[PDB]
RNA sequence: UUAUACAAUUAUCAUAUUAAAUUGUUAAGUGCUGAUUUAACCAAUAAAAAUAUAAAUAAUUUUUAUUUGUUUUUAAACACCAUUAGGUA
């Protein structure tokens, strides 16, 4: 048959695709500094960086770390394409 | 063969007598007295059905009916040819 | 049992005998019978019973319940019996009854060739959809290979006994080449059309209705 | 072809015929057309003479 | 505004081409042969395929089989006693009948997946998806492609999501979410891998938008994936350009989601990008204009642009955009144009397009006959055109279905002619031997009842259609309007015995009596003076209003007064007339409007919503014949019965007939 | 009952568990489904200590019975929402509610001889009995128990 | 389009092995 | 009017096909019981347990064998107690 | 059957969570297993 | 009947056969039919067939009174009067041209024949 | 003249017996249900053209079992060959 493992004891995935894709491409594992800016209040309770991967194309809430602003960005634009706080980038243009 | 294998169980004493040739109703707490009847019956090459009354679904129906066939409350009891 | 399941799917009260006690009810009375006996809203005799002689006539709700039975209940009971709450077998029986409404001769007819062909084709669609998500099921491969041959036989006899319904079924579902010879080597020796002779279908076509036979 | 299914076909050849004489209505006697000539004579080829 | 934008983009592209050719080397001015006013994305891929075919490596690899005179002798030499290995291309085969079923050259087993796992670095995944047997699920296909570490281009990702999209299309409607989640997971696997080299391009986003169109997710296709492709285009141009396939996927999503303005906006974005659209894009735009015209017709029947007259101007120019670039007409273009012209209530354009389809070569696609009958629905005088269109299907290879017969009877019911419906039923519908729908019987009796001077043969056809509808089943409940129109036909014919015997059928179905049915019975009793009816019949129809429940009407006092004439005094009828004269005066003293008998409305739904008795069959006979998904038929056990294997003489009763084992 | 779930949840504060149950209920209602019932069973100590997302064994757990009527695809959506929740340690999906257990794999003659409405129309507590439930409790509901149980304490109040 | 040359080389190498079958042993 | 052609011995003998979707289901016992429901006891004459012929011309020419046969209209069909043995 | 509507969902959840509280003048019901669970107070802390 | 529909008791076959025997006209029996339909009373399937057979027999004597009212004034029957003798009511639940529609339902294997 | 070749073996022309069973990733159970135990939830699968005399009315497909490949901080473990640690799977 087929063997399975549960990512953070919740997400049942098949064992072969987990060692190749699902385990090393999680948000809390591969980009912990990005996963530290996860918004705990506005995001759904069944969605958290221990199970959501890097290339999650749907926009999630991000709480900014340098400034205090909540914004909606996709996880793939934040990690792969490169994203930041819209208030911080408009304060960066205002400063310099 | 034509039907799947099923363990026989019944709440009546005479359903055991009409089915098997030699029936014995033992208890688990009396291992010596059932072992001597196992030695005697297997010496004469007789097919025997041993019913352990411990962990049975019809204990109180069978403990009442064994008191009517045999006046003593002694277990095990051998039943040959009804 | 495979015929009793389809008889339970088609007819309404074939399970219930004249004693009004099922085979599951006689051994499990606390699970099959009703626990509470309510003296309240007796529905009485159904005067709308002429519209639904078979369960293929009412597939708009769950358990083939007609809309005349759901009158005094609130919207939650009517929503729990709606089309969205139907199971997969009930949705497949609704798809079967959609064509049974179209191609049946009488209301208790299930063995017409136009009905049998679309039933075999719906079964082939179900088996192919199961083999798409699970290609490692080896029994469904054999059952699909048998059901496609039975569908070919049903459509090939439907082509000869009633050509208009066959042409309608071919045109409506975008399957034009579903009756094709597999091999050229056997087709050149007339073995594909000899099925028309060996099955008893060689003179089924009425010549006055399609051509001029003079 | 399979010859054992012939006579049953003959029964159908009865039943298709007797329906055809009973279903449609004959309007009248159609006039007889003059038959032409066939080019499929048996034997060898003839000459143009 | 699409044609004006097309002319503006064409003249801008011409001016840009002229200034670029006069700035570069003035070589196109020296040639001056032609200049395309648009751009075509498919020309690059078609020219690349045509140059790949004519390459010497492709013609050397796909050489035919070597003959016996080319190999050598008659045989005996090893290696030269047969031909060599022949390789075929499944899209452009240089042999007929690629597969065979012989004993030794049997090759269907070697076409399955696994023999092409030997060369996955050179593999073409679209040819693998189209021509292979026993392929796994596309997540496992992507796992095997990424496990071998092959550098997947955009075409491989587009092929794998196209395989997942075909799995989505073949499934049921209630099982689309899980395969779409598999598509989303394969797409994120293609994003975050980055070793082996995997790039997501415009074809992969187009396939994701097509998957969202197939499963039916507007908020997931347009807001997520289309915006992501637009962000990738505007973030880095000249390596990520939106071709015609991405906008065709967007138009498919706008059609499947019902969004009208976004599809016209993306077609205008196609036009403003100086590239030509495909024919299917114009078909989808005509479908969206049909949806908008039907919505405006429903909004004006109920009571961006509130002017419906300009929607026809913006719609017909899409048909004028077909002859703008080249864009040859196909069958779906004819279907969408006739649907758009039926949505704008213009039947003359439909009658022009049905002749334009027969002009060059276009198959006339029986839905086109549905829109042909639906276009002339509210136009009088076209009865013989309906009678001739039904005769045109037999030379065109088509057979009429129940939808076309319901549309023909809808025309007959709206024009209330009656004889045309009988002429259709007698020599077009009896020979079909099909089951009538209740809408069909309803429109037939609505045509026969509301017609001027009905006949008793209409009554015979109506009662035999009612008995044929009762002999089979139905899901809709139109029993009461069918019997209401049947009693109206008996009113206009004067048969009180046929209408009185039809009350037992309304009793047997549990339907309650209304005032319109007893008013029809009273009007039948007024017109029965030659056939039947008496002074007790109107007393019984008075009692039908009296004791059941039914309140009389302002049309009841007309019918009972007409039944008073030429029948007798009947003082109980006179007291009922006095009761009506008191009640109709009292409810008017209260201030209520005079309520007459309402007419049953004629159903005028378009043929795309007419209770189609089909769901979908996604079966393909190619996967049935070639035995994809590993379809295994068990062989019979030693049922050869061949003559070459037999080596015994067959005698009656065998050699030793009666043998006793002692 | 069409579907039932036994949610094992982490004993957090009241607001977090209420937000979790509210998100589960709004995921049920947003997919076009109906909640038959939802009952809290308090904090119990299970025989096995479940681990949370940060791999800490929890000695205590809250059990919640949730009976719903949802379509199959929407039930799959709600099940993948529930099983991937951060508070839900374990949740079994009761799918044997319309047909009783032992009919499909049992006797082949007793396969089409059952009525699915008998189990569909009743709740989950009337299919799976608790130890406190018995037939005497169900017969007490229709026996006019108000006029009969008024003299049940006439012997104990004097001693 | 680009991987047809190595497929051609594999096909011609297979044909060369089938011609090597003429030599027989060793 | 177009009528459907009867194909096979089951449709030509007019099988009811009461069981859903199965055309090869045995039909003799149900048809025999429905034919027994069809007959009536007429009083101002029932049938006997002897075998019956559908037509008066189908009687045997032997006068002694004619005593064991009688004429039943449509109750002469589906006669018998045993079924076709298998295995 | 008393279904829970969408408007009465939060109130029903807050009523079900207040089933086992510390201060109560009514006897607590048994669970689905037939066992009295651990009582708690407000904010969900186990007594 | 609203009380009988609330209490949920079944009307017997002998009850409704004696109920519709006391109806004289055809319009009176349709009042009894739509009252018990509105009141939601319960009955057997034989009670429904014996009720609709009484509705069939009441229309037959209703038309026989009409065809004799024109016979007494004209002195000779019409072709429509003699066609009523042979055919009768066409749309009927239990018509006379197929006398086997009461064998499975009724336990007596015979229709109840009322006389006056 | 066998128009017949006794069994078991040496070897070639070869259908997996299935509601007691197979598969389940997008469905279930799951530490690979077989340590205990002749009994395992749910989902898909038991029947469905003519003809039995008819002279092949049928298909050219699949692998549940064993090895071997497919990838490298990319199985922590357990087991195995060099002796205590490497590799192998
Ligand atoms: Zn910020």
């Amino acid at each position: 048959k087929a063997s399975h493992i549960r990512i953070a004891n919740r997400k049942r995935v098949e064992m072969f695709v987990a060692k190749r894709f699902h385990l090393p491409t999680r948000l809390a594992t591969a980009a912990p500094d990005i996963a530290a800016e996860w918004h705990d209040e506005l995001n759904p309770m069944h969605m958290y960086p221990a199970i959501i991967g890097i290339g999650h194309v749907q926009p999630v809430w991000w709480k900014c770390a340098i400034c205090s602003h909540s914004y909606q960005m996709s996880v793939e634009k934040r990690v792969v394409r490169g994203g930041g706080c819209p208030q911080c980038v408009v304060n960066g243009k205002r400063a310099v | 063969s034509a039907t799947r294998w099923l363990p026989f169980v019944s709440s009546d004493l005479k359903d055991y007598l009409n089915r098997y040739w030699a029936v014995m109703f033992t208890v688990g707490a009396r291992p010596i007295e059932t072992g001597h009847i196992r030695h005697y019956v297997s010496w004469y090459c007789t097919r025997m059905k041993v019913v352990l009354l411990d962990h049975h679904v019809y204990v109180e129906p069978l403990r009442q009916q064994l008191q009517e066939a045999s006046r003593t409350p002694e277990l095990p009891l051998l039943f040959v040819n009804k | 049992p495979v015929q009793k399941k389809r008889q339970e799917q088609m007819l309404y009260g074939v399970n219930i005998p004249e004693t009004r006690q099922m085979k599951f009810e006689e051994q499990h009375p606390l699970l099959a019978g009703a626990l509470r006996k309510l003296e309240g809203q007796p529905k009485g005799f159904p005067f709308w019973y002429r519209k639904y002689p078979t369960r293929r006539h009412a597939y708009e709700y769950r358990f083939s319940i007609p809309v005349e039975m759901l009158d005094g209940y609130n919207d939650d009971v009517k929503k729990a019996l709606s089309k969205g709450m139907m199971s997969i077998q009930e949705k497949q029986f609704a798809q079967e009854a959609m064509y049974m409404e179209r191609y049946a001769e009488h209301d208790f007819d299930t063995t017409s060739p136009a009905v049998l062909a679309v039933k075999r084709a719906l079964k082939c669609r179900v088996l192919r959809n199961h083999l798409l998500t699970n290609p490692h099921n080896n029994i469904i491969k054999t059952v699909l290979a048998n059901t496609e041959r039975k569908l070919n036989h049903a459509l090939r006899r439907l082509r000869k006994v009633d050509f208009k319904k066959y042409w309608e079924i071919i045109r409506d579902h975008d399957v034009q080449d579903i009756l094709q010879p597999p091999n050229l080597v056997t087709y050149r020796q007339g073995s594909y059309w000899k099925y028309d002779w060996n099955a008893g279908l060689a003179i089924s076509t009425n010549l006055a209705d399609v051509m001029d036979p003079r | 072809l399979k010859a054992g299914l012939l006579g049953h076909y003959q029964q159908e050849a009865f039943e298709a015929r007797k329906r055809f004489e009973e279903s449609t209505t004959y309007p009248g006697p159609i006039r007889a057309a003059t038959p032409g000539d066939t080019r499929f004579y048996s034997g060898s080829l003839e000459s143009i003479l | 505004r699409l044609a004006a934008a097309a002319v503006k983009a064409a003249e801008w592209y011409a001016a840009e081409n002229r200034r670029k050719q006069k700035g570069g080397d003035v070589i196109r001015e020296k040639v001056d042969c032609t200049a395309p006013l648009w751009f075509d994305d498919t020309e690059q891929n078609l020219l690349a395929r045509e140059q790949h075919v004519r390459s010497p490596a492709y013609r050397e690899l796909h050489r035919p089989a070597l003959t016996n005179a080319a190999m050598g002798l008659y045989g005996g030499e090893p290696g030269f006693e047969k031909a060599h290995r022949v390789w075929v291309d499944p899209d452009r085969p240089h042999i007929k009948h690629i597969y065979n079923q012989t004993a030794l050259a049997r090759n269907l087993r070697y076409a399955r997946y696994g023999y092409f796992k030997r060369d996955m670095h050179l593999l073409d995944v679209d040819k693998l998806v189209r021509h292979a047997r026993l392929l796994p699920t596309p997540g496992r296909l992507l796992t095997d492609f990424l496990y071998q570490r092959v550098p997947l281009p955009d075409k491989s990702c587009a092929a794998l999501i196209r395989y997942q999209r075909q799995q989505i299309e073949m499934l049921e409607v209630w099982g689309r979410h899980a395969s779409f989640q598999c598509a989303v997971e394969m797409f994120e696997r293609m994003i975050v891998t980055n070793i082996p080299p995997v790039e997501v391009g415009v074809e992969t986003h187009g396939e994701m938008v097509l998957c969202a169109a197939a499963c039916g997710k507007w908020e997931e296709g347009w807001n997520v994936y289309a915006n992501r492709a637009r962000e990738l285009e505007k973030e880095s141009p000249e390596s990520f350009i939106l071709n015609t396939f991405f906008f065709d996927a967007l138009l498919t999503l706008c059609v499947a989601a019902g969004r009208v303005s976004e599809g016209i906006d993306t077609l205008e974005e196609v036009i403003k990008r100086n590239l030509r659209p495909r024919g299917t894009m114009l078909n989808k735009a005509m479908i969206l204009y049909s949806i908008l015209g039907e919505q405006m017709s429903k909004h004006e029947a109920s009571r961006y642009l509130c002017e419906p007259e300009e929607v026809e101007k913006m719609g017909l120019e899409v048909w004028s955009l077909f002859d703008f670039y080249q864009l040859p007409r196909t069958t779906a273009s004819i279907e969408a144009y006739m649907r758009m012209c039926c949505a704008f209530n213009k039947p003359t354009l439909v009658l022009k397009a049905q002749g334009f389809a027969d002009a060059s070569d276009i198959r006339l696609s029986i839905e086109c006959f549905h829109w042909l009958v639906y276009a002339i629905r509210g136009v009088a005088g076209f009865g013989d055109y309906v009678m001739d269109v039904l005769s045109q299907l037999r030379p065109r290879g088509l057979t009429p279905d129940f939808v076309l017969f319901t549309l023909s009877f809808m025309y007959c019911a709206l024009q209330r002619d009656g004889e045309l419906a009988l002429a259709i039923f007698d020599q077009h519908f009896v020979h079909q031997n099909m089951n009538p729908t209740p809408e069909m019987v309803l429109l037939f009796i609505q045509a026969c009842s509301n017609c001027e001077e009905p006949t008793a043969v209409m009554l015979e056809r109506s009662e035999t259609l009612i008995k044929r509808l009762e002999a089979v089943g139905s899901s809709v409940d139109l029993i009461s309007p069918i019997y209401d129109q049947f009693l109206e036909l008996c009113a206009h014919l004067g048969a009180v015995a046929s209408g009185f015997s039809a009350l037992k059928r309304i009793v047997g179905f549990g339907k309650p009596l209304t005032t319109r049915m007893i008013n029809s019975l009273l009007l039948a009793n007024s017109n029965a003076i030659s056939s039947n009816g008496s002074l007790s019949m109107t007393e019984e129809l008075v009692g039908f209003f009296t004791l059941l429940k039914i309140r009389p009407n302002a049309d009841t006092e007309i019918c009972v007064n007409l039944c008073r004439d030429a029948f007798g005094e009947s003082p109980v009828v006179n007291d009922f007339i006095k009761v009506i004269g008191e009640s109709l005066q009292g409810d008017s003293e209260k201030g209520e409007a005079p309520q007459y008998d309402e007419d049953i409305p004629v159903i005028q739904v378009p043929p795309h919503e007419l209770r189609q008795l089909r769901t979908e069959w996604k079966l393909s006979p190619r996967d049935i014949v070639l035995r994809r998904f590993g379809q295994h038929t068990k062989p019979p056990g030693k049922a050869a019965l061949d003559v070459g294997s037999m080596r015994g003489s067959v005698i009656p009763f065998g050699r030793s007939p009666g043998e006793q084992l002692v | 009952v069409f579907y039932s779930f036994v949610l094992v949840m982490k004993p957090r504060q009241r607001r977090f568990t209420s937000q979790a149950l509210r998100e589960i209920g709004v995921a049920v209602y947003s997919n076009g489904g109906l909640i038959r019932s939802i009952t809290n069973e308090g904090i119990m100590r299970p025989y096995s200590r479940f681990r949370d997302a940060d791999n800490t064994p929890l000695t205590y757990a809250r059990y919640i019975i949730l009976q719903l009527d949802m379509g199959e695809e929407e039930m799959g959506k709600v099940d993948k929402i529930i099983r991937e929740h951060q508070d839900v340690l374990m949740a079994l999906k009761l799918n044997n509610l319309e047909r009783p257990v032992g009919i499909r794999s049992g006797n082949k003659e007793l396969q089409a001889a059952y009525f699915p409405l008998d189990t569909f129309t009743r709740l989950e507590e009337e299919i799976n009995w608790s130890p406190q439930t018995s037939a005497d409790i169900y017969t007490q509901l229709e026996m006019n128990w108000k006029e009969f149980s008024r003299t049940r304490w006439s012997s104990f109040l004097r001693n | 389009t680009e991987g047809t040359q190595e497929k051609l080389a594999a096909a011609i190498q297979e044909h060369v092995q089938d011609a090597y079958r003429f030599s027989g042993p060793t | 009017q177009g009528h459907r052609l009867l194909h096979g011995k089951r449709e030509r003998e007019g099988s009811l096909f009461a069981v859903a979707n199965d055309v090869k289901r045995d039909e003799r016992l149900l048809r025999q019981q429905l034919n027994a429901l069809l007959e009536e006891e007429r009083m101002p004459t029932p049938l006997v347990d002897l075998p019956g012929v559908e037509r008066r011309r189908d009687l045997p020419a032997d006068p002694i064998t004619r005593l064991f046969f009688q004429h039943k209209g449509d109750h002469a069909l589906y006669y018998g107690t045993y079924d076709k043995p298998s295995v | 059957i008393n279904y829970v509507p969408h408007a009465q969902l939060r109130e029903h959840i807050d009523k079900e969570l207040d089933k086992y509280v510390a201060g109560k003048n009514e006897p607590y019901p048994l669970n689905f297993v037939g066992q009295m669970p651990f009582l708690e107070d407000g904010d969900g802390n186990i007594v | 009947m609203h009380l009988a529909g609330r209490n949920g008791r079944e009307l017997s076959v002998r009850t409704i056969q004696h109920l519709f025997a006391r109806t004289d006209s055809f319009a009176e029996a349709l009042a009894v039919f739509y009252t018990m339909r509105r009141c939601h009373v319960a009955m057997n399937m034989e009670a429904y067939y014996s009720m609709l057979y009484s509705l069939q027999r009441l229309e037959e004597e209703g038309w026989g009174q009409h065809f004799r009212n024109e016979y007494e004034e004209n002195g000779a029957p019409s072709e429509q009067a003699m066609d009523f003798i042979v055919k009768g009511i066409s749309n009927a639940l239990l018509p006379e041209n197929k006398p086997w529609l009461g064998r499975v339902m009724f336990q007596d294997r015979n229709v109840p024949d009322r006389r006056y």
